[PDB]
RNA sequence: ACUUACCAACCCGAUGCAAACUGCGAAUACCGGAGAAUGUUAUCACGGGAGACACACGGCGGGUGCUAACGUCCGUC
RNA sequence: CCUCCUAAAGAGUAACGGAGGAGCACGAAGGUUGGCUAAUCCUGGUCGGACAUCAGGAGGUUAGUGCAAUGGCAUAAGCCA
RNA sequence: GCCUGGCGGCCGUAGCGCGGUGGUCCCACCUGACCCCAUGCCGAACUCAGAAGUGAAACGCCGUAGCGCCGAUGGUAGUGUGGGGUCUCCCCAUGCGAGAGUAGGGAACUGCCAGGCA
């Protein structure tokens, strides 16, 4: 909740003056935050999905769904079906209550830190990256792991353009290198 | 995507009007307001409508778009359809679940004598 | 075939029974289904899947 | 290796546009739904298009598919 | 600056024209802008020549039917399947 | 030898050659080679004749083939009894209607299209003739 | 990490091929309706007495075979 | 036995003609009520490999249908309860 | 009488495509979510209360011929009937006559009801 009003009162203004929007509709505005965790590797140790699942469930109290392998395919000696991964999807004040556990409770915590690559916008203003780590999220403690697990996030925008997702991201700080 | 997805869940409701030659009772829905009409077999006349946008029975509803405005709505077409002949028809929800206002307003329609 | 036939008994005491077929190895437990004996006139319970 | 075919189901139409019929009596033996029930026809389980009405047999093409609908009027 | 002379077609269809082409002549056809189409017939060997200069198919030609004048620009032609003649021609009013 | 690689059935009923042919026009050359006769080219044939035109015309010029097999001939060997199923495949045909562009050229001056051509003429069965790209 | 007298899908414009491909599409033919003419009722039902189920050729539409057969198998006159 | 085909645009049609299949399956892979939408290119992304998984648009039933072919399929017959 | 909600007719000359657009009323996101209901997780939907903003998204209308679509005429191919030659094919009389393409039309037409603007 911090995080939602923070936006309002200073960055909806700020991003009004970059390009000099006519609407304050038109401002993109961060909608929502979706974790997912690819395991790939449950087929063979059908446990490691369990234990995916409880990881995000300390970081996001939401109760995780898991993803299905959909297309069959001999080339990873695979079924169909059967799971192979894990999805959070996050709105309102758990969203920005997770934004929040992301940069300000983790990222001084990033192994060997200089900054994060900001070419990344999939060419439409929606940003995605990977963290190797998990023990860097606080309701996650580190004699609690059976397992050196990991994680992607990618981040959903009403932006239209490259150039209005790094102007979005820019004025809630985020590192950038 | 947000209107079009109601649109095709109500279509085999209506064609089923169609074959057996049904007369509906049509509701629309929106945030902002609620609306009930009563529309023929042919599709393409109205016999009888009434909702929140006319002045009558509206000003006097707390807002013009929850359950007992629904229900306001619901009460005002069953006995229109009184006064001009019209008595058993059946409920088209135009793919709005039948629950919240929805039902308010044919809750209502049954209670003043209507045949549904 | 690799599909056994059963009959299955109203449990009402009549003498009308239903046929069908069941893969006895995949499904070993007794099959039990709701039918309308002509002779009771009320739709029973039926048992047996040998 | 061949030597095999299937016997013919005498599908086809029975009774065509302009044609007074019963009801009950069939009008086209199809595989899919080539053709639709209209109004006032009636729909068995492989697709056999059968006549609700006493009445005269009317195909017209109907709605945004262009699919061939069947209807029966009655006279 | 090249001109045909034509006469209008008293028939159509395929008939007459397997009977023009067996009366060594062959149908074409003038169209466009606001006015009618003009069914007409050609005398074959003269336009099989003109047409054997490029100038044809870019040029202005001028046809004299009934001794007035139509202005048209060929537009697409019918040549015989596998012989040097023609079937039939299309002229634009343009 | 040209050949279609793969076909969806090895073997074709007979059917028929009637009608006349779409390829009519000169469309990627100069100068062409069309079909005035009615018949079936086999490939065996269409290389020879593809042949002739480049011996002719040293490494020089390119050649378009508007034809192709595409349509497989059979046949019962010696000695069989008439029924008991139909041929093996044993080389593969074209169907040609009159007025087919089979061959053109561009590359090479008019004169020497012509005999070049020619000296593939005598190599098909049905008679030909040279024809011109044409404006328009 | 590069080049590459190699091969080269998709993609695009040009170009033909298809009995088991069709976003088009006839000519006939069949069904059904009404109507004048003509027609030894030619029609339909029921019942009494049979023969018949080795076919040939020609025309066309085709499979087969070699668009071979005084070949062969169907459809139709 | 089934599907397509030759079969000449109603039905049927032949050969030791041309290609394939069936002798099972299902207690839900059945009824109904509510509700749901594929194949595959491009780009971006932890271990991401040409192709496990999240995201973006391009795409529009080529997916799918317990299996042979054909005709059907979006009101879905497909998918889930 | 112009505009927008709703229900159909006709069923691509009714549609994309790009440019512009409108919010008083309607539609629309929308704000809050403790409860009717709700996520194989998430107030995205389902949705209950709500009217502070907002034409930005989409929705509705308009201009627009890059694409689709509608597509004559004249001709070609076929073809039923009769006859004919060179009888693997074509031709003549006759009636029916494509498809693709072409000059061209083309940015839908409507009945109803409700509300808002004269
Ligand atoms: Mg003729
Ligand atoms: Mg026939
Ligand atoms: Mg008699
Ligand atoms: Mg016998
Ligand atoms: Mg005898
Ligand atoms: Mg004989
Ligand atoms: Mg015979
Ligand atoms: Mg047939
Ligand atoms: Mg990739
Ligand atoms: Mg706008
Ligand atoms: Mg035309």
């Amino acid at each position: 909740a911090k995080l939602h009003d923070y936006y309002k009162d200073e960055v909806v203004k700020k991003l009004m003056t970059e390009f000099n929007y006519n609407s304050v509709m038109q401002v993109p505005r961060v909608e929502k935050i979706t974790l997912n965790m690819g395991v790939g590797e449950a087929i063979a140790d059908k446990k490691l999905l369990d234990n995916a699942a409880a990881d995000l469930a300390a970081i996001s109290g939401q109760k995780p769904l898991i993803t299905k392998a959909r297309k069959s395919v001999a080339g990873f000696k695979i079924r169909q079906g059967y799971p192979i991964g894990c999805k959070v999807t996050l709105r309102g004040e758990r969203m920005w209550e997770f934004f929040e556990r992301l940069i300000t409770i983790a990222v001084p915590r990033i192994r060997d830190f200089r900054g994060l690559s900001a070419k990344s916008f999939d060419g439409r203003g929606n940003y995605s990256m990977g963290v190797r780590e998990q023990i860097i999220f606080p309701e996650i403690d580190y004699d609690k792991v059976d397992r050196v697990r990991g994680l992607d996030i990618t981040i959903t925008t009403t932006a239209k353009s490259d150039e209005e997702g790094r102007a979005l991201l820019a004025a809630f700080d985020f590192p950038f290198r | 995507d947000k209107k079009s997805a109601r649109i095709r869940r109500a279509t085999r409701a209506r064609r089923k009007l169609q074959e057996l030659g049904a007369t509906r009772l049509v509701v629309h829905r929106t945030p902002r307001h609620i609306y009930a009409q009563v529309i023929a077999p042919n599709g393409s006349e109205v016999l009888v409508a009434a909702s929140t946008v006319e002045k009558a029975i509206a000003e006097q509803l707390k807002y013009t778009g929850n359950k007992d405005a629904a229900a306001a709505v619901g009460k005002a077409v069953a006995e229109r359809a009184l006064e001009k002949g019209i008595k058993d028809v059946s409920f088209d929800r135009s793919g709005f679940q039948y629950h919240g206002r929805v039902q308010a307003l044919a809750d209502a329609a049954r209670e003043a004598g209507l045949q549904f | 075939g690799i599909r056994e036939k059963i009959k299955l008994v109203s449990s009402a005491g009549t003498g009308h029974f239903y046929t069908t077929t069941k893969n006895k190895r995949t499904k070993p437990e007794k099959l039990e289904l709701k039918k309308f004996d002509p002779v009771v006139r009320q739709h029973v319970i039926y048992k047996e899947a040998k | 290796r061949n030597g095999r075919d299937s016997e013919a189901k005498r599908l086809g139409v029975k009774r065509f546009g302009g044609e007074s019929v019963l009801a009950g009596s069939i009008i086209v033996r199809q595989r899919g739904t080539k053709f639709h029930a209209g109004a006032n026809v009636g729909c068995g389980r492989d697709h056999t298009l059968f006549a609700k009405a006493d009445g005269k047999v009317k195909f017209e093409v109907k709605g945004p598919k262009n699919r061939k609908f069947i209807s029966i009027e009655a006279e | 600056m090249f001109t045909i002379n034509a006469e209008v077609r008293k028939e159509q269809g395929k008939g007459a024209s397997r009977r023009l082409r067996a009366a060594n002549k062959f149908p074409a056809i003038i169209y466009g802008g606001k006015e009618a189409p003009l069914a007409i017939e050609l005398d074959h060997d003269k336009v099989m020549n003109m047409q054997a200069k490029a100038e044809f198919y870019s040029e202005v030609l001028t046809i004299v039917v009934d001794g007035k004048e139509i202005k048209v620009k060929a537009q697409d032609v019918q040549r015989h399947p596998y012989k040097p003649k023609l079937q039939h021609i299309d002229f634009v009013r343009a | 030898m040209l050949q279609p690689k793969r076909t969806k059935f090895r073997k074709m009923h007979k059917g028929r050659n009637r009608g006349l042919a779409q390829g009519t026009d000169v469309s990627f050359g100069s100068f062409g080679l069309k079909a005035v006769g009615r018949g079936r080219l086999t490939a065996r044939q269409i290389e020879a004749a593809r042949r002739a035109m480049t011996r002719a015309v040293k490494r020089q010029g390119k050649i378009w083939i508007r034809v192709f097999p595409d349509k497989p001939i059979t046949e019962k060997p010696l000695a069989v009894r008439m029924g008991k199923g139909k041929g093996n495949v044993e080389y593969w045909v074209a169907l040609i209607q009159p007025g087919k562009v089979l061959y053109e050229m561009d590359g090479v001056p008019e004169e020497l299209a012509r005999e070049a051509f020619k000296l593939a003429a005598a190599k098909l069965p049905i008679k030909t003739t040279f024809v011109t790209k044409t404006v328009m």
